[PDB]
């Protein structure tokens, strides 16, 4: 599962001053054990379709 | 080997997260159904 | 730049949004700018600029002679792709010119048909090595004289 | 919601399965050989998404959304290659059966 | 221009390998760098005050 | 307080502007050389 690029949503100009994002707040959210095997029934609902 | 997996800009480029496989979604979606009727079956009458 | 931001913000390059606070309103008015140093790299920027500038012309004319391969050599490449010819200009390239592009190239996708409009505009920067460059590409057309034959 | 999902192209190898499932109307010669630009990349039940976002006054939510586009895309452009390219054998299912 | 000034001035041949005038057409066709041009510029030019 | 990704980005289009392409030679390289094959008159 690769993850996306992370320079997507923040530019950063100079030293001090970058881009803030607006899903900030669940962008640096790691999954649990039990939401991780959530996510596996989204991709297993998507490679069967009906 | 596959010319659909060469990655020339670094947009797709991101990080590896998690592993998924053949045998282990064959073993985890049984345990996912009759994981199920094990627990509607114990709330209930 | 503002009648793209008034219309519709597809279609064109959109401007980096900034985020300030109600009272830093009040201490901008209130705090001029005096630039005591300016920057060291100024005198240094029209050579930086001219490398640059010439980096991008020896990738032009190498994409345009390795584009027509597979059109001249069918039998030894019935599997190259658009994307192979620019995994090896890429492969060759100083570390540094890629790494100016990769700003925005990790930020913006661009697909195979962006590049190859790039490289049919007709602007390049003559400096040295760039001069021979056309001409190495122009004497090696046949291709017996890099000696390989069938 | 204006994309062919579901198309029959050749007679496939199993005389069961003769469909092909393409997730929002991409091909997967999208990611070999590409129609458009590196904007253009779009569809339909996409794009009114954003025209919606920007109308309700959730501009900033709109860049977000709009810059993952082609991530997007891209990743439905290989879950086309996974089921109609390697989920094809006799235990996947039937026409008769997917259209009902 | 120390370097043109000398009084062996006469007899030398100038091997110089970048011309200057920029063309900068050539840098602005970099597809969708817009954003690249921008960092590269405020590096190079801005300056730092009080 | 340039970000040093910027930076070193930098210090390398420096070091590429003196990056020497020909070389000044008296002589040229050589180009031709004979081969003799056990006769006076033919190589």
């Amino acid at each position: 599962y690769i993850a996306p690029n992370p320079r997507i949503s923040s530019i950063t100009l100079t030293q001090r001053i970058t881009t803030t994002g607006p899903f900030a707040i669940l962008t640096g959210s790691t999954p649990t054990a039990q939401q991780l095997n959530d996510v596996r029934k989204i991709y297993l609902a998507l490679m069967f379709p009906g | 080997q596959r010319p659909e997996r060469i990655k020339t800009t670094p947009y797709l480029e991101g990080d590896v997260l998690s592993s998924d496989s053949g045998p282990l979604l064959s073993v985890f979606a049984l345990q996912e159904i009759m994981q199920k009727v094990r627990q509607v079956q114990a709330d209930y009458m | 730049l503002l009648p793209d931001l008034i219309a519709g913000a597809h279609q064109n390059a959109d401007p980096v949004v900034l985020d300030v606070s109600w009272i830093s309103l009040w201490f901008a008015f209130n705090r001029s700018f005096e630039p005591t140093h300016r920057n060291e790299m100024l005198e240094v920027a029209p050579l930086i600029e001219s490398v640059y500038a010439s980096e991008l012309s020896v990738m032009k004319v190498d994409m345009r002679h390795l584009s027509l391969m597979q059109r001249r050599f069918p039998d030894v490449l019935i599997q190259a792709r658009p994307s192979h010819f620019w995994k090896a200009v890429l492969n060759d390239s100083p570390e540094a010119v890629k790494a100016v592009m990769n700003l925005s190239h990790s930020h913006n996708f661009i697909n195979i048909r962006d590049m190859m409009r790039w490289v049919m505009l007709p602007s390049l920067q003559p400096s040295l090595k760039l001069a021979l460059e056309e001409e190495a590409w122009a004497a090696a057309n046949d291709f017996e004289d890099l000696m390989l034959t069938d | 919601w204006a994309t062919i999902d579901v198309e029959y192209r050749e007679p496939a190898p199993y005389v069961h399965a003769q469909r092909y499932i393409r997730y929002c109307g991409i091909d997967s010669r999208e990611l070999i050989n590409p129609t458009t630009y590196g904007i253009g990349m779009t569809y339909h039940c996409y794009n009114e998404m954003l025209r919606m976002l920007v109308a309700a006054g959730k501009d900033s939510e709109a860049a977000y959304f709009r810059s993952m586009l082609p991530f997007h895309m891209v990743r439905f452009a290989r879950i086309n290659q996974i089921i109609n390219e390697d989920l094809h054998s006799v235990f996947s299912l039937p026409d008769d059966m997917f259209n009902a | 221009q120390e370097v043109l000034t000398d009084f062996r001035r006469q007899d030398t041949i100038w091997v110089l390998a970048l011309q200057l005038p920029v063309n900068p057409q050539v840098v602005w066709d970099v597809p969708r760098s817009s954003i690249a041009n921008l960092i590269m510029n405020i590096a190079t030019c801005l300056p730092t005050g009080e | 307080f340039t970000v040093p990704d910027v930076q070193k980005i930098l210090d390398d289009i420096k070091a590429l502007a003196a990056e020497q392409v020909y070389k000044i030679v008296k002589v040229p390289s050589i180009s031709f050389r004979h081969i003799v094959m056990q006769s006076r008159d033919r190589v």
